[PDB]
């Protein structure tokens, strides 16, 4: 990696840490959604666990990412709020 | 060269120049160029020896009605505005009331020239231009304006006396309903081919008829310029509506004597029992008072631009705004005499006063005519 | 009665029991004349039966009827300038068409509505006249006599109530025409009430955007001139007098960006106020928030107009959505070339809240692109979820595929011919392919454009160029000076910006000549190349292997890859030789393409074309004289012929020609024309300036369904190609051509037209300003 | 096109027409019998040999035209399982056609639109009509067309693989797996999940899809 | 009449939507199985069979 610029690569919809402190492991997903809404990912097979992770690319100076997971039970009720960092 | 350009269809022409009582001018003179081919309701009054006559950018001219000599010139073009020095731009003919000359402007303004040397007298800004000459009468300068405006201005100094809504549509149906006055009643007409009685003491509404059409899904043209003012034998309202329904009603209720829910008439007048007409395909007819029964017709003048029809020099006259005069047969429309004075024509009304035809021409301005 | 048989004459479009049920008695029913006489009636309410004669025989029905419908055809005439099927759409409207239930009655009632039509026109002077001419076993045919008078036009406007701004002053700011002197053209003056509409609301910005915020348009009285073409309107308006912007009081959901947000309503307190600003102020609260994801920020404001001080209050109230409305997007019209090379020309990324301006950055790369026909989307809210938006950008592509030609002639002379062909958008890739060539009894020629654009994701054009030119002057093939050239460049691109572009190659030539020309110029670039060659023979040959380093790079803010209207693209190219070369030299151009809308409907547009270049030495040994500038013939000024911009070579006394032939081949050979001529055809110089200024023009003669694609466009070419080494010292008695002001010049039209096989341009330019001579095709075939 | 002529002369002239395959002149015929007699008795007919000239004469829109007048002209026919296959062949037509196949390039991931429309109405066909001669062809297009969508959508889902939006990529895979239950186009986008749940540190999350991988290596 | 590759010309036709494109449906494990079939995707194996394919005539 040698070059300095590269075109800036982003990958958005994450739930910042008003967000987080919005919502409470017991929440259901819809206490969660009144505010937050959807995620634009969240578990296909298993538990409700609402993912909203961040990824950004600048300059040559690595990549960013906050990875948050938001693990609702089989009822919907939030067990986990899980915000992870980059890597 | 030009044979293979473009293509329209319109009008037929003039048949029949007649030379039988050949006729001639009282004299020539000119007010500028006047009432022109913009469509205007300007048109002078004859009175007192004097051509109160004005050219529609400038200067109202009293003019000698011997010769045309200037008795006093003024000028109604307009020194103030977004500009000074603008041109006159009247829409209301000549109104000769005692010592002003009071006229109807297309700056929306109403004036008093006082007739001896055409000093405005007063000066009155109206609702909208004066579509309608303005009728001064009672103190009351009563106009039918081109909003449909039934206005009393006070003729003496200026001051609206009431300002009321007449009959007309939403865009400007171009035709008067000029408030002539019978029996204490402004009796108008209206350019939604209704016709009235309003108070005219005070703008209060004695009835109003529909009579006829008007444009709006019973479309009638732009050619459509029809005077819905009436002419009340006294208590017999002889109007027409404005896509030209010729009627007769009640004057104090409007209770219809008969009705020509056929009529297609640019300029009437009863002319005794004989209400002769200047048809919209300026075919002069002559209808009855007591129905519309054809007295007598004309239609040796066919899609002209007929002015008005007058009676002077023994004949029944019309002119055209072609510049042709014509003296038709009192009795069955035929022409004994031919004038053409103006080919630019009249939009202005003849006027057979001072024992002379009085017409300011459109450009080629004011003649008279006599035979 | 009872009906026992009801008999079922002339129908010929209703079926026997479609008449069966319009007939209130059915075969087997009970009948009374009544319901026989309602036989009558409701067999004429199918619309169908020009008579209906329901009879009986004793109780067993006949009923005699001849009928209306299908109309065999509808004939138009005097339907010169409306479209016929704008008066068939009235037609359409009144329920009868070709094929259809006619009625005798309503003949009148289509005529009024399209007298009806006409008076929506900018008309009533025009009239039809249907006539119903009977065809066979039913069949009417519709002869619609039109008797079209006239349209209307603007003649005057006046205003009353306007006491603030002229009339007229208003009416040059209004698409309401009426000025066109028989000495002064600047148009027309035609009509449409619905540009008034849109003047009422230029006259309703007009005030607003002062401060006069009490302003009202009263009423507006349009004439009916009695001459049905004259309008002469009367138009009731408040003033309205001015209010001043006293104060921005935004509120609502202002969802954390408020202070952002206050930069878009940092306002003047007082200032003359302007509801159009604030109009627009709104909607910077809205591509802000949209650009912070909320694709939907509803904001209203409300200027409260306080008259007390003669000054507005604005109230605003914003309310947004939510972020990740970016859930997915999705793309239509990519049926020919790749989804994926569409899906990478976007800017905002699925699974992320909304920038909301790199979808229309996204989607002008779709139209920066020009294998489209129009670039647009569907940016519809998917219901559920405040993140909830998917994009379906539907788009249109176009045609590709083109030609160049050059012949000299067929079947009679050698085999002699000029090739080329082009197809890009190579297959539904993406890829270019322009290859061209020709093999004559002057010369052979082969060269390669194809490029990978995304051979690698980032802007990599993987773009690689040969050429072979076996140039030989098959003439007196020695004596005309052989000189075969062939050589290589592999260029690349990437995004430097998001608009900009790089380019990038290394340039090789391997020139092979051989017996010179006796041209001043020739052998002094030769001279510069520390060889000595002699100037009074043809006999000296010569290689050349030039390593050079070419580059590029493009800025890109014009409208449309193949057809743009507005903006500007910068691509300066150009070319520096390394060590290792055979010269060390530069040679750099410039190339400009700005669009500049005259129309504001951009129906006229500025066209500037300029080209610009200088090479030179690298110290030492020179650029060489093929790399000269030029211009003349198909090129930046036409109406010429080709190199007639540019210095002009003078040859050297000489007679070894190797003998170019008996007469022929004058270069001052030894057959003739010897001892320092001078030619005429531009040999060109190591600077250049030229220009060449287009407009867009529309014609009144094709349709615009179709015009679209056609450019017409004029021009006044002009330029100046000379060389700051071709000194006045070395040429005075002879031409000189290191002046910065050689303006040779043409001025014309080109004529292109989009072909299946893309534009196709011809032109025809007349010269009037030859600097130092210039060899002119007045008719210009370049496409 | 064709004169007042009888209706069976013209049909007449349409039927060699059609055997003919001059569907140019059995249009030309065939309309203009029901421009002038669709109340024939063969309208219906004309109309299931207009469709068949037309899509022979590749006027698929025409054709779907033609179709819908079918469709408003005999709603209650037996040839409407044709019809309802016709409303998918005409789609199977109107989505990708070029000259590129003779030098080896394919449009499996160029349209989707009239791909899903034949889709609709092949299985409408096989749906509603289990009985026609249309309903196993149809069947094996439906099957291939259900790659064939799969293959423009892994064609997508391999972009996104590319954009770096990982969110994106698992979007595409569900939209690959959620719609595609059985193609290879999504059996290898099922490698292209857990990567970008890799790619944003879900491994967790990507290795029960490698689970699923372990399934779906069988 | 016309020339194309030196035949005439060229008219549409189908067996490869015919020839029926493989699917390898998921062995996917439990928990580990998604709603892997939505939309239109309802493909009745149907047989009344007729002629397919090109062999397939349209009336």
């Amino acid at each position: 990696e040698r070059v300095v610029y590269r075109p800036d690569i982003n990958q958005g919809n994450y739930l910042t840490a008003n967000d987080v402190s919005k919502i409470r492991v017991g929440m259901t997903q819809q206490q969660v959604a009144y505010a937050l809404g959807t995620p634009l990912m969240s578990d296909p097979f298993g538990t409700n666990t609402w993912f909203y992770v961040f990824r950004q690319q600048p300059g040559h100076e690595g990549v960013t990412q906050q990875t948050l997971t938001l693990t609702f039970n089989s009822s919907g009720v939030l067990t986990n709020i899980d915000n992870k960092p980059a890597l | 060269l030009f044979n293979s350009e473009e293509d329209v269809v319109k009008m037929s022409p003039l048949p029949t120049v007649e030379n039988q009582f050949t006729p001639t001018t009282a004299w020539s003179t000119s007010v500028g160029s006047g009432i022109g081919n913009f469509y205007s309701n300007l048109h002078p009054a004859l009175a007192d020896n004097v051509v109160y006559a004005a050219d529609r950018a400038g200067l109202v001219k009293a003019l000698n009605a011997d010769d045309g000599k200037e008795i006093w010139s003024v000028s109604l073009a307009e020194k103030d505005g977004w500009f000074s020095k603008e041109p006159a731009l009247l829409s209301g003919g000549v109104t000769v009331s005692g010592g002003h000359v009071y006229i109807g402007s297309e700056k929306a303004q109403v004036y008093a020239l006082n007739t001896s040397d055409g000093t405005v007298a007063w000066q009155t800004k109206v609702a909208g231009e004066a579509l309608s000459r303005p009728v001064v009468s009672d103190g009351l300068v009563l106009i039918h304006t081109s909003n449909g405006q039934l206005q009393a201005l006070n003729e003496a100094d200026g001051a609206v006396k009431w300002t009321v809504n007449l009959d007309m549509p939403s865009l400007s149906l171009r035709g008067e309903s000029a408030p002539t006055t019978a029996f204490g009643a402004a009796v108008v007409g209206g350019d939604n081919g209704r016709v009235s009685a309003v108070l005219m003491e005070q703008g209060q509404m004695i009835w109003q008829q529909r009579i006829s059409q008007a444009t709006g899904s019973t479309e009638i043209d732009r050619l459509s310029d029809v005077d819905t003012t009436p002419v009340v034998v006294n208590g017999v309202v002889f109007a027409l509506a404005y896509n030209g329904n010729l009627t007769a009603l009640d004057l104090r209720s409007g209770q219809i004597m008969w009705k020509r829910e056929l009529g297609s008439v640019n300029d009437f007048i009863v002319d005794g029992n004989r209400i002769y007409l200047v048809d919209q395909n300026d075919r002069v007819m002559a209808l009855t008072i007591d129905g519309g029964v054809t007295l007598w017709t004309q239609s040796d003048l066919l899609h002209r631009l007929l002015t008005s029809p007058v009676l002077y020099n023994g004949n029944l006259v019309v002119g055209d705004s072609e510049g042709y005069l014509h003296w038709i047969n009192v009795e069955d429309g035929r022409f004994v005499a031919q004038q053409k004075v103006d080919s630019s024509g009249f939009q202005t009304e003849p006027v057979a006063a001072d024992g002379k035809l009085l017409i300011q021409a459109k450009d080629g301005t004011v003649y008279s005519i006599t035979r | 009665f009872v009906v026992k048989d009801i008999h079922f004459e002339g129908l010929q479009r209703v079926a026997v029991g479609a008449a069966l049920l319009s007939m209130p008695v059915r075969t087997g029913d009970t009948v009374n004349d009544e319901d026989i006489s309602n036989t009558i009636r409701a067999l004429f309410a199918t619309g169908n039966f020009e008579d209906v004669r329901v009879l009986r025989d004793g109780d067993t029905l006949l009923v005699q009827v001849k009928e209306r419908p299908t109309i065999a055809s509808i004939t138009f005439s005097g339907n010169k300038s409306v479209k016929d099927d704008m008066l068939k759409q009235n037609l359409e409207a009144s329920g009868v068409r070709v094929g259809e239930s006619l009625d005798r009655t309503t003949i009148a009632d289509i005529e009024k509505g399209l007298e009806d039509f006409y008076y929506s026109v900018g008309k009533y002077s025009a009239s039809v006249k249907a006539v119903v001419t009977p065809l066979p076993r039913n069949r009417v045919d519709l002869k619609l006599v039109f008797q079209e008078g006239v349209s209307a036009e603007i003649q005057q406007i006046n205003i009353v109530g306007n006491h603030a701004f002229t009339t007229d002053e208003l009416i040059s700011h209004f698409q309401l025409r009426d000025e066109v002197p028989w000495w002064n053209v600047v148009g027309d003056r035609k009509y449409q009430k619905q540009k008034l509409a849109g003047d009422l609301e230029t006259l309703r910005s007009y005030y607003l955007d002062r401060g006069y915020a009490r302003f009202n348009i009263d009423s507006t009285q349009v004439s009916l001139t009695p001459d049905k073409k004259g309008i002469y309107v009367t138009v009731n308006i408040t003033e309205g007098d001015q209010y001043k912007l006293s104060g921005v009081e935004v509120s609502g959901n202002l969802a954390g960006h408020s202070a952002e947000i206050e930069q878009l309503t940092k306002i003047e307190p007082g200032e003359l106020y302007n509801g159009t600003k604030v109009t627009k102020m709104e909607d910077d609260i809205k591509k802000l928030l949209g650009r912070y994801g909320y694709a939907y920020p509803r904001v209203q404001s409300m200027p409260e107009i306080n008259d007390a001080d003669k000054t507005v209050k604005l109230r605003v109230n914003v309310d947004a959505g939510n972020r990740f409305y970016v859930r997915k997007i999705r793309f239509e019209g990519n049926d020919t070339s790749k989804d994926a090379v569409l899906r990478r020309e976007m800017r905002q990324m699925e699974g992320a809240w909304l920038g909301s301006d790199l979808v229309d950055q996204g989607k002008e790369r779709l139209n920066r692109l020009g294998f489209f026909e129009t670039v647009d989307t569907d940016t519809q809210r998917v219901p559920g979820s405040p993140d909830q938006v998917d994009v379906v950008y539907k788009v249109k592509e176009r045609n590709t595929g083109s030609f160049n030609f050059g012949i000299g002639y067929g079947t009679e002379s050698g085999v002699s011919f000029q090739a080329g062909v082009q197809q890009d958008n190579w297959l539904g890739t993406g890829y270019a392919v322009g290859i061209n060539g020709t093999k004559n009894d002057y010369q052979t020629y082969a060269e390669l454009s194809v490029t990978n654009p995304y051979f690698t994701v980032d802007g990599v054009s993987l773009g690689g160029r040969l050429f072979y030119n076996d140039f030989q002057a098959d003439d007196a093939d020695l004596s005309d000076y052989t000189n075969k050239s062939y050589g290589t460049d592999v260029t690349l691109g990437f995004p430097i910006n998001e608009y900009n572009s790089l380019r990038a190659g290394l340039g090789y030539v391997h020139n092979s000549l051989s017996n010179m020309q006796p041209q001043v110029a020739m052998w002094r670039y030769l001279y510069s190349m520390g060889e000595h060659p002699s100037t009074s023979d043809q006999d000296n040959s010569f290689k050349t292997d030039d390593f050079t380093f070419n580059y590029g790079w493009t800025y890109n803010k014009l409208d449309r890859g193949y057809f743009p209207t507005d903006g500007s693209r910068v691509n300066l190219t150009g070319k520096v030789t390394i060590p290792g070369s055979d010269n060390e030299y530069y040679k750099v151009t410039l190339d400009t393409a700005t669009y500049v809308p005259i129309d504001d409907d951009h129906k006229w547009v500025v066209l500037g074309r300029t080209r610009w270049g200088y090479g030179d030495g690298l110290g030492g040994k020179e650029m060489p004289f093929y790399e000269n500038f030029y211009a003349g013939g198909s090129s930046t000024v036409r109406g010429f012929q080709s190199n007639t911009i540019g210095p002009k070579a003078v040859y050297f006394p000489h007679q070894a020609s190797n003998y170019d032939p008996d007469y022929d081949y004058e270069c001052a050979t030894q057959d003739g024309a010897k001892d320092l001529c001078k030619s005429d055809d531009a040999v060109g110089g190591n600077a250049m300036a030229v220009a060449s200024l287009e407009f867009i023009t529309p014609t009144p003669f094709i349709s615009d369904k179709y015009a679209n694609s056609v450019r017409t466009s004029f021009f006044w070419d002009m330029g100046t190609v000379w060389d700051t080494n071709w000194d006045s010292s070395q040429y005075s008695g002879y031409p000189d051509y290191s002046d910065p002001s050689n303006i040779r010049m043409s001025a014309g039209i080109a004529l292109q037209w989009m072909s299946p096989l893309g534009p196709l341009v011809f032109s025809y330019a007349q010269p009037f300003k030859k600097y130092d001579g210039d060899k002119a095709e007045q008719f210009q075939f370049n496409i | 096109e064709v004169p007042d002529n009888p209706p069976n002369e013209i049909y007449a002239t349409a039927q060699q027409k059609l055997q003919d395959g001059n569907w140019r002149q059995a249009i030309t015929q065939l309309e203009a019998l029901d421009n002038r007699y669709p109340f024939g008795p063969y309208s219906q007919q004309v109309q299931l040999d207009l469709i068949y000239a037309y899509y022979k004469n590749a006027d698929l829109p025409l054709a779907q035209a033609a179709i819908d007048r079918f469709i408003r002209l005999n709603p209650t026919h037996p040839n409407i399982d044709y019809v309802m296959y016709m409303r998918g062949l005409t789609n199977m037509a109107l989505d990708d056609s070029a000259l590129q196949g003779f030098f080896g390039v394919d449009r499996s991931d160029r349209d989707p639109q009239h791909a899903r429309a034949a889709f609709s109405d092949f299985s409408k066909l096989v749906r509603g009509y289990p009985n026609s001669q249309y309903t196993t062809d149809a069947t094996k297009r439906l099957v291939f067309l259900k790659d064939r969508l799969a293959k423009y959508e892994y064609s997508v889902a391999e972009y996104y693989t590319e954009r770096g939006a990982w969110v994106a990529v698992v979007n595409r895979v569900e939209g690959m797996l959620r719609d595609y239950p059985d193609t290879q186009a999504t059996r290898d986008a099922l490698p292209l999940m857990e990567n970008a749940y890799r790619q944003m540190q879900m491994n967790a999350q990507a290795e029960k899809v490698a689970k699923i991988i372990a399934a779906n290596s069988s | 009449c016309s020339s194309d590759s030196r035949y005439k010309r060229q008219v549409s036709g189908d067996e490869a939507y015919l020839e029926a494109a493989p699917l390898a449906e998921l062995h996917a494990p439990a928990g580990m199985i998604l709603p892997v079939t939505s939309g239109d995707y309802a493909i009745p194996v149907t047989n009344g069979s007729g002629a397919v394919g090109k062999a397939l005539d349209i009336r």
